[PDB]
């Protein structure tokens, strides 16, 4: 059992420099009269689910919302239990 | 590993994909047997950046003594299939 | 008597059994790594007892 | 032999040799598993001077730190029974000088 | 690796090699893609200023200052593909590469397994036997007198012929035998 | 720490050296000079065989802590009180040591001032 | 400008920084051509002796035989007594022996003196 | 001697780790720095604390290398971090396991690395030791935090940089169970063991408030300064490195000289004079 | 056990404390040791009883060899080879016996150091002094004989040592 | 003792009257039986010795060497069985005759109650080895090697004989027992110095000493596999046995006189261990390794302490077994490739895996990995030398490091990497070779269970 | 022993629901444990005992005479 | 079933053998197994003798 499902590649017209910092790179390049020949090639790294990035503190704080809710529930329960 | 056994169709498709993405080449004018220096009018540096794009694409780098004398997508696909021992 | 010695020697002793079976037929099958992993896990849960006794 | 071209189709790929070519007298010293003479980004003399300076500076600074000790502002530890004489060495038939620790 | 080198490297070959190496080391410098693209385009613009220079002395003076500059700024830890001569898996599977003739030493009880494969191998051996005695004469007649001048081999020119010295290049074990 | 700076960069004799402290008699300050008290005896503490370095004036709390640790074994969080008392006794020992250090420092400073005053009187 | 890379015995000059390669001459091109011609005749002979079906043995290598024979059996017949050779041999084969003799003799003399005067504290020294 | 050797080892190894691109190399240098810290702990006459540090270091460093191995397998045996970008969302379980392990290794309150880490710094600060060893230990902790944030930043936050053919997968029970067992260890074993063993040394119950907090402040400074330095990589400016970066990248040039100068001078002699 | 004399290898009475459960939680140690006993100790003990009754079914004895005392090398003629051979064999047997004596004392020291735990430095000074005395005697007897040791060489070493001792005693008396 | 000598003599009739195709089988079976018989001598006493008769006695130093000598002959027969396939039955029978004569001479040498009889047999052992090396040797330099391997010994052996006869005129006896019991100190005089040198140099040259070790690489490289096995395993141990037996009369002059040889051995062990690193030949490399180990044994014998002697005995036995195994592996390579150089035949582990395992085990045991008896002897000698002087530990540690380095170098160059392409005539390892290596290695790991069997009379 | 997941070739890789919830469970558990431990022993991290100021002690408890008695 | 046979063929037989060898061969010789002489703290009683260690010196308890 191996991965034989006949994968098909996407359409090459989908990848556009627009919406990616490569548009800024192109603007800086044209300010000198230059143009990147490989701009559309890499644009997929900015198009799909990788378009949304997360910060360092956000990465460190991966499960604090749920853990904080669990903690507040637990401390409330302990406070209501020991006060008896 | 879990790597799918890539075939000639996949290599050619991916090479043509990278060729189409490049702006300097009109997608409707390229072909499998499309030459680089004369059919398309691309510089030698343009051929070396095409080699760079292929190397980034497939995860291995072609020796320069083999890279400098590759001028068609068909012979490039053939070289890469020979390197990767591809059946069909 | 004082199962500390028996347990603390049995852990290391059973750690060596797959080495004895390395010449057996199971070494020529695909089930040997699972055999070694199960043996080492059993050795760990067996060595947990002398730790409790010391504690 | 490490700096020989890694793309040529040598007759002996690991040793990077051809069949009939002459063999260096010290080949067994250069077998890519031993001392090599491959070019390095930073010059050899600069490397040696930097490493020697770092090692010497660390040694001297450790000596200086040995000269100036870092300690908390507290007296020595005080132990109950004659600085713990009977169970540090023993010798109970000597009756050493008694020590009384200060109350403060 | 497949094609035989030449007696030397021309000026354009040298400049192409430097361009390749410099761009690779710059990519190793600029981890992010946009920064790499910007600086690579700047690099190409700097490079193409002198494409039309015609003085051989000026051409020699060029690319040499470039090489010394490159050696100064070469990113002492460049990025290497895993299977390249500097990679982390350059010769990982050379321990799995066994020769072809080892099958000649298999026990008949082992050769009883896989009979079709060994029949095909027998056909291959007969093909090699005939093609070699053809190729010996073909190369002996084709070679320049006084010895070959370049280590490139001619192809086959008749109908039933095969490329000279073809067995051990066709019959390589694999890239990843196991 | 400030003592390191004030010693290595200031006056050497102004502050003591911890290796040789004390350098003055105990009852030099005041003549009462109470002596430190014991709870653990040699036999019971040798039975304890705590450690040579743990055999200090805070030993009784350590013995009670080890009791609590052995009896209520599965509940390894039962006797948090004895841990607190042992920590407090070590606190007290440390502050008495710090008080001894400050005591020596001010005695040495006072002696240095007295010597300077004696020199000034002799010169006058 | 940039600071110059200085080659050493263990960190040799890079291939692309050699001043010799950039001084090109037709004589140099002929030298490289004949070098590659020699390389190609060697490669052709090796491949001809290599791809033969009949051959079922080691390809004997004249270069390896020359290497081994020069390393092992050619040394003494070409030796000549020279001040350099004699001094180097005497030093490297004689000096270490006397150095170690001096060290060990001094140590054992000190130990024996400490023994005779009785202050060595050999309590529990039972196995020797 | 033990104290000085441990201090110099941990500092040198962290400094070497601070510029490495291969993931296994930086984790190995981190392990070397931790071993140097353990030797410092031995040198300050605290063997039981060193043993406890052994016990917790085993847990969290094993889980770190396990996460690294999962990463390398997912990217077709790619080890350089320059070709690795966003894996925070592309593969989340290894992300959370590595973030927990990095937090633990640096050392945090009520974390397995904390008991070994908090106590070690506490004891070395409260002991008659070398000032230089103290300083190098603090800088080693700073560099530890710095290389932890280096690896996480360059391997999980930026845009992806691997070959477009995506073979990223994790749905394998063996990897998940094996990683989560060590995760549970790295969260609970420190507390359970520290509160389970009998006491074996005098604690540092009294301390100045600033001197108690040195470990946390230095780890936070390492985190912040290294994060701000790596954030400047996005800028569209390129300058040639200094001599310090070259010294740090080539491992203080120790592997160069000492692997070419002695060997040669041995081997040559073994043929010429011998 | 009766297999070894308790006097040659003395042991303290090994007082052990009592269980004082301060909580109502069932400790895992007691249930664990009881299941261990039930699953392991009973079959091994039963097998041992079977083996011991099989042994008692067939009983044989062995006796320790005794050796007669023989004239030593001091009672030996300068060339009479028979007496010298007898004295050499006796001396070698005595050497082995003394080695075993030092073995016994070393075993005592190791056992005391392990048993008394943290208080080894104080609670085993008797064994340390005993080993010091026996080691001093053994060193005096056989320290420097080296390879090819012989009764004559040991006798010469002893004679030189007593010459030194008597000279020192005479000097001290006449000091 | 005749129950071992007589069957060995009867082996000659057994081989010469054997069927033309049954010589190997009969010789192997009866040699193994003789080894089984010789195992009986291992039951030694803590008392004097096993004095069988006025002519032969056994000892816990003689017994392990005797057992090893008896055990080596079947291995030599099995190893030589291969490359003697194209020889006439007469010449194969002559070969086996030389092997039996060598074993008989070694057996009579190791008991040898008298010193002159010991010298006579110890010198008679030279002739069959010389004939084997010079006649059934491959290259043209073998003759030269023989001359070397002869004249060195004779130049060393002649003063000893003179010394021996002189001793009998002064003492009146040369029996070991009377010599030990009537031993008297040697006054520090020039005549006694020359007597000491004459008694010591004959055995010192055969060890070999570092200065006098020229002959060994030539002899090992030129000898056939059986010659290499017998020279590495037993024929080097004759010097150790002789020095151990003869040092009893040399006291107290040994302490002063031993310094030059101690310095030579301590420096030469380092020198030859380093020489091993740069070597293009297997047999030469193993020869230099043997020189290093025997130099350590020389140091042990010269120190003259109980631990020294025990370590020297254990190391002699262990090195004999290990060196014989390593030479067997090298000959297995040669008979396939016909080159005898390390760099040509490479990456053999991919192609011969079980032989790679044998290579690894032999390299580990030559590396002195604990708790093998190699390390037992090494550690005992190291401890004795440390007691002798505390500075020796530096040289011993350097020797250990370089030993590990060259052993793993010899494993790496031959077994790992990529195979040489043009090589194709390498056939899978036969059962004979695998059994040879197994019979080489199993006794070592069995002996490490009972070290006291090989620790000598000072145990 | 997993499920079949195909390569994607320049799209976001396929992601399993079970893995995402589990990764979040363990992270939340870790954070909850840290917070619980902080809450249970707030004083311990801060330190059990206050550090005294040696300059705030009066001369009486330290045994000091006004520079003339001794 | 696999775990059932594994738990007896790989855990139970070894502990049987080792416990037999320890209790009836190793412990037969003196000093082969040496324990720690467990800690004795005030207030405990000893099973062998039955006496009780006297309590401590009633230090002042506060905070
Ligand atoms: C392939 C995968 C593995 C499968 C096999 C698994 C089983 C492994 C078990 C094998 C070794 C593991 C260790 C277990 C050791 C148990 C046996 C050992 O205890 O017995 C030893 C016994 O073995 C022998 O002592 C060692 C054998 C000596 C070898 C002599 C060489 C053989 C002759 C060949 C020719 C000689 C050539 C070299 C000349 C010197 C030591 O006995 P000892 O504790 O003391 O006292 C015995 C009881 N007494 C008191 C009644 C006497
Ligand atoms: C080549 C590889 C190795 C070969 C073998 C080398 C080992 C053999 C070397 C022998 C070592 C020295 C031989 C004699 C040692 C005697 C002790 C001497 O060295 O010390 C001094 C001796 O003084 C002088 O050295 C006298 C000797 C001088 C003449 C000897 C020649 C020295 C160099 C020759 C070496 C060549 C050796 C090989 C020749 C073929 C002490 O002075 P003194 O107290 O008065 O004499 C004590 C001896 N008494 C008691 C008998 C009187
Ligand atoms: C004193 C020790 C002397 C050292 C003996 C040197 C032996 C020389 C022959 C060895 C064989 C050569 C060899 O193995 O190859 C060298 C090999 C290849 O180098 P790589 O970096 O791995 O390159 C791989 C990428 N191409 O490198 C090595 O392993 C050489 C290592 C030699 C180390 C010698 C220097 C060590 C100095 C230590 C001094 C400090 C001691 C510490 C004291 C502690 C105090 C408590
Ligand atoms: C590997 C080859 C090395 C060969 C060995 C070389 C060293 C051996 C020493 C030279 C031969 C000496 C043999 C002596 C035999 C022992 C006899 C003996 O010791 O008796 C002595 C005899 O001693 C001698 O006669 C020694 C004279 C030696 C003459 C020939 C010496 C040969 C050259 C010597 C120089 C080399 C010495 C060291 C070399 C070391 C090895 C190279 C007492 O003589 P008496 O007159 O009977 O006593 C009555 C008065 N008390
Ligand atoms: C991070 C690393 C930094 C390294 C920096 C190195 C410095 C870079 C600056 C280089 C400056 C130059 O251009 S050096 C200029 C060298 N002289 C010439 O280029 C003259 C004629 N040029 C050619 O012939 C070429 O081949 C060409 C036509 C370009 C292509 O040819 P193709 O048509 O066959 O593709």
């Amino acid at each position: 059992e191996h991965g034989h499902s006949k994968m098909e590649l996407p359409d090459y017209k989908q990848w556009k420099i627009e919406g990616t910092p490569l548009e800024t790179v192109q603007e800086k390049l044209a300010a000198r009269g230059l143009r990147d020949p490989w701009g559309r090639n890499e644009a997929w790294r900015y198009s799909g689910g990788f378009a949304n990035n997360v910060s360092f503190v956000g990465a460190l704080l991966k499960g604090f919302k749920w853990g904080f809710a669990a903690f507040v529930v637990a401390v409330g329960a302990e406070y209501y239990l020991e006060s008896q | 590993s879990d790597a799918p056994p890539l075939t000639l169709e996949a290599i050619k498709d991916r090479v043509l994909y990278v060729l189409k993405l490049y702006d300097k080449i009109d997608p409707e004018k390229l072909s499998v047997n499309s030459h680089f220096m004369k059919d398309l009018g691309l510089d030698s540096l343009d051929q070396v950046e095409i080699i760079m794009a292929m190397e980034d694409e497939f995860g291995f780098e072609i020796p320069d003594i083999d890279a400098e004398k590759l001028m068609c997508p068909q012979e490039i696909v053939d070289y890469i299939a020979d390197k990767k021992d591809v059946y069909e | 008597m004082n199962p500390f010695a028996s347990l603390t020697l049995t852990t290391l002793t059973i750690l060596t059994i797959p080495i004895m079976m390395s010449n057996s037929n199971i070494y020529k099958t695909n089930l040997y790594p699972n055999y070694v992993k199960t043996t080492v896990s059993y050795a760990f849960t067996l060595s947990l007892v002398p730790l409790l006794m010391f504690m | 032999q490490q700096e020989r071209d890694p793309w040529y189709d040598w007759d002996h790929p690991d040793l990077r040799l051809n069949w009939g070519e002459p063999i260096h007298w010290d080949l067994d010293m250069y077998i890519r598993n031993r001392v090599d003479t491959s070019p390095t980004p930073v010059s050899w003399n600069t490397m040696c001077k930097h490493l020697f300076g770092f090692v010497a500076f660390m040694l001297f600074m450790f000596w200086v730190g040995e000269i100036y000790p870092s300690y908390q502002p507290v007296g020595p530890k005080q132990y109950p029974y004659n600085d713990l004489y009977l169970e540090r060495g023993g010798d109970p038939t000597k009756e050493p000088e008694p020590v009384v620790h200060y109350e403060i | 690796a497949f094609s035989a080198p030449a007696a030397y490297l021309t000026h354009q070959q040298k400049v192409l090699r430097l361009y390749k190496r410099a761009l690779r080391h710059l990519e190793s410098w600029c981890v992010h893609r946009d920064k790499y693209r910007y600086f690579a385009c700047l690099m190409r613009a700097r490079f193409d200023e002198h494409k039309n220079e015609k003085d051989m002395v000026k051409a020699t003076q060029l690319l040499r200052q470039a090489e010394e500059e490159f050696w100064y700024g070469q990113h002492p830890q460049p990025y290497i593909f895993p299977e390249s001569p500097g990679g982390t898996s350059y010769e990982r599977y050379e321990c799995y590469k066994v020769p072809e003739w080892c099958l000649d030493d298999w026990h008949p009880s082992e050769k009883a397994m896989y009979p079709d494969y060994f029949a095909k191998r027998e056909q291959w051996k007969r093909l090699r036997r005939e093609s070699w005695e053809r190729e010996v004469k073909q190369l002996q007649e084709e070679t320049p007198p006084g010895g070959p001048r370049t280590e490139a081999l001619p192809p086959a020119r008749k109908e039933g012929d095969l490329p000279p010295l073809w067995w051990h290049i066709v019959t390589r074990p694999r890239e990843r035998p196991m | 720490g400030a003592h390191l700076a004030r010693r290595y960069l200031g006056d050497a004799s102004k502050e003591p050296d911890p290796l040789r402290m004390p350098t003055f008699p105990p009852d030099y300050g005041f003549p009462e000079r109470k002596e430190r008290e014991m709870v653990a005896t040699q036999q019971e503490m040798n039975d304890a065989q705590l450690m040579l370095q743990q055999r200090d004036y805070c030993a009784h709390y350590l013995i009670q802590l080890l009791k609590c640790k052995r009896d209520s074994f599965p509940n390894f969080l039962a006797c948090k009180h004895e841990q607190h008392d042992w920590d407090y006794c070590e606190h007290l020992d440390y502050v008495k040591r710090m008080k001894e250090f400050e005591r020596e420092r001010r005695l040495l400073q006072r002696k240095k001032r007295r010597e300077q005053r004696e020199a000034e009187m002799a010169r006058g | 400008s940039f600071p110059k890379y200085k080659p050493s015995r263990l960190a040799t000059l890079p291939a692309t920084l050699d001043p010799a390669e950039y001084d090109i001459s037709p004589e140099t091109r002929k030298a490289q051509a004949e070098r590659l011609a020699i390389r190609s005749r060697l490669k052709r002979e090796y491949l001809l002796q290599y791809n033969d079906p009949n051959r079922l043995g080691v390809i004997e290598d004249p270069a390896l035989i020359r290497w081994t024979y020069a390393r092992s059996a050619n040394i003494y017949p070409n030796f000549r007594p020279t001040p350099k050779t004699s001094l180097l041999g005497a030093l490297f084969g004689i000096g270490p022996l006397f150095f170690w003799y001096y060290v060990f003799k001094t140590d054992r003399d000190k130990k024996e003196k400490l023994i005779q005067e009785g202050k060595l504290d050999q309590t529990f020294n039972i196995s020797y | 001697m033990t104290l000085c050797l441990g201090a110099i080892t941990t500092l040198f190894t962290a400094l070497c780790a601070i510029t490495q691109n291969d993931i296994k190399k930086i984790v190995a240098f981190s392990t070397s720095s931790q071993l140097g810290l353990m030797m410092v702990t031995i040198g300050i006459n605290q063997p039981h604390l060193a043993f406890l540090h052994i016990c917790m270091h085993a847990f969290f460093k094993a889980m770190l290398f396990m996460c690294s191995g999962s990463i390398i397998h997912s990217l077709n045996d790619e080890q350089d971090i320059r070709k690795m970008g966003g894996l925070y969302k592309a593969m989340p379980f290894t992300t959370t396991a590595l973030i927990i392990g990095s937090l633990a290794l640096t050392g945090m309150p009520y974390l397995t690395g904390f008991y070994s880490k908090d106590l070690i710094i506490e004891a070395v600060n409260m002991s008659y030791t070398n000032a230089w060893a103290l300083l190098m230990t603090l800088i080693a902790t700073s560099l530890t935090a710095a290389y932890s944030t280096r690896i996480i930043f360059f391997a999980f936050l930026g845009k992806p940089r691997f070959p477009p053919l995506v073979l990223i997968n994790e749905n394998n029970p063996l990897l998940i169970n094996s990683i989560k067992r060590l995760l549970i260890g790295s969260i609970f074993a420190g507390f359970i063991i520290s509160n389970n063993i009998p006491p074996m040394t005098v604690p540092n119950t009294t301390m100045p408030l600033y001197m108690k907090m040195t470990a946390l402040i230095v780890t936070i400074m390492g985190f912040m300064l290294a994060l701000e330095l790596n954030n400047t990589t996005y800028y569209l400016k390129f300058k040639y490195p200094s001599q310090t970066y070259k010294f740090s990248n080539m491992l203080g040039y120790y592997p160069s000289i000492m692997h070419r100068l002695p060997t040669y001078h041995n081997l040559s002699m073994s043929q010429k004079s011998a | 056990p009766d297999s070894w004399d308790k006097d040659v290898y003395p042991e303290p009475p090994r007082r052990t404390p009592a269980p004082a459960p301060q909580t109502s939680l069932p400790n895992p140690v007691t249930y664990l040791t009881k299941i261990f006993d039930l699953l392991v100790d009973r079959p091994v003990t039963l097998a041992r009883e079977f083996i011991e009754q099989q042994h008692a079914k067939n009983r044989y004895y062995y006796y320790h060899r005794e050796f007669r005392r023989v004239p030593d090398i001091t009672e030996c003629e300068e060339k009479d080879i028979l007496c010298m051979f007898e004295a050499e064999m006796q001396w070698r047997r005595d050497y082995k016996v003394d080695q075993e004596i030092v073995n016994i004392i070393q075993e005592r020291l190791k056992a005391c150091q392990q048993r008394e735990g943290e208080s080894y430095r104080q609670n085993c000074a008797k064994e340390l002094e005993q080993f010091t005395q026996v080691s001093k005697a053994f060193q005096d007897r056989y320290s420097d004989l080296g390879a090819h040791y012989s009764a004559r060489k040991c006798l010469a070493k002893q004679k030189q040592r007593m010459l030194a001792e008597r000279k020192a005693a005479k000097e001290a008396a006449a000091a | 003792m005749l129950k071992i000598i007589i069957p060995t003599t009867m082996l000659l009739p057994m081989t010469w009257m054997s069927k033309h195709n049954m010589i190997w089988i009969n010789a192997t079976v009866h040699s193994l039986l003789i080894s089984l018989i010789s195992l009986s001598l291992l039951n030694q006493l803590g008392e004097n010795s096993l004095n069988f008769s006025l002519t032969f006695f056994s000892d816990s130093l003689s017994a392990p060497l005797l057992v090893l000598t008896t055990w080596l002959l079947p291995l030599m027969l099995m190893a030589s069985q291969s490359h003697l396939s194209k020889e006439t039955t007469t010449r194969k029978k002559l070969y086996i005759t030389m092997l039996i004569l060598l074993q008989l001479f070694l057996i009579m040498t190791f008991t040898a109650t008298e010193l002159i009889l010991f010298y006579i047999l110890f010198e008679a052992t030279l002739v069959p080895t010389l004939i084997i090396i010079t006649r059934w040797g491959n290259q043209t330099e073998r003759l030269n090697a023989g001359l070397y391997f002869l004249f060195y010994t004779l130049a060393g052996s002649l003063p000893l004989l003179v010394a021996l006869v002189y001793i009998q005129n002064t003492t009146g006896s040369l029996n070991f027992l009377i010599i030990h019991y009537w031993s008297h100190p040697l006054s520090n005089s020039w005549s006694n110095i020359f007597m000491w040198l004459a008694c010591i140099m004959a055995f010192m040259v055969k060890m070999p000493l570092y200065g006098l070790h020229l002959w060994l690489p030539k002899a090992h490289v030129e000898a056939p596999i059986a010659g290499s096995m017998v020279l590495a395993a037993v024929l080097l141990k004759l010097g150790g046995y002789g020095m151990m037996r003869i040092t009893t009369i040399l006291n107290p002059l040994t302490n002063y006189m031993a310094y030059p040889f101690l310095m030579l051995s301590m420096w030469g062990m380092i020198m030859t261990s380093s020489i091993c690193l740069r070597q293009t030949d297997l047999k030469s490399l193993i020869a230099y390794s043997s020189v290093s180990h025997m130099a350590l044994v020389i140091v042990a014998i010269m120190i003259q302490t109980p631990w020294s002697f025990m370590g020297a005995t254990a190391l002699m036995i262990a090195h004999g077994l290990t060196s014989s195994m390593l030479f067997c592996l090298a000959n297995t390579n040669y008979e396939r490739v016909h080159s005898r150089t390390m760099i040509l035949a490479r990456g053999l582990q991919t192609l011969l895996p079980l032989m790679a395992t044998w290579w690894l085990v032999a390299s580990l045991t030559n590396l002195a990995l604990p708790p093998s008896i190699n390390l037992i002897g090494e550690l005992f000698i190291i401890t004795a030398s440390f007691s002798w002087s505390n500075i020796t530990i530096i040289l011993m540690g350097m020797n250990m490091m370089i030993t590990a380095l060259y052993s793993l170098y010899m494993l790496i160059t031959t077994q790992r990497g990529k195979y040489t392409h043009h090589i194709n005539n390498i056939k899978p390892s036969f059962t004979r070779e695998n059994a040879l290596m197994a019979l080489h290695i199993l006794p070592l790991l069995l002996l490490t269970l009972n070290p006291k069997m090989i620790l000598g009379p000072l145990y | 022993g997993g499920v079949h997941i195909e390569p994607r070739y320049r799209q976001f890789p396929q992601l399993t629901r079970s893995q995402l919830i589990q990764a979040e469970f363990f992270s939340a558990t870790m954070w909850f444990w840290i917070l619980w431990r902080f809450w249970h022993d707030s004083d311990a991290v801060l330190g059990h005992f206050p550090y005294p100021d040696p300059s705030q002690w009066t001369d009486e408890e330290l045994g000091i005479l006004p520079d003339d008695e001794d | 079933y696999r775990h059932s046979i594994f738990a007896v063929t790989h855990v139970l037989i070894p502990v049987w053998i080792i416990h037999y060898y320890l209790k009836y061969h190793v412990t037969a010789k003196p000093y082969t197994v040496v324990e720690r002489k467990p800690r004795i703290f005030p207030g405990d009683t000893i099973l062998e003798t039955g006496e009780v260690i006297p309590l401590m010196k009633e230090f002042p308890d506060q905070h």
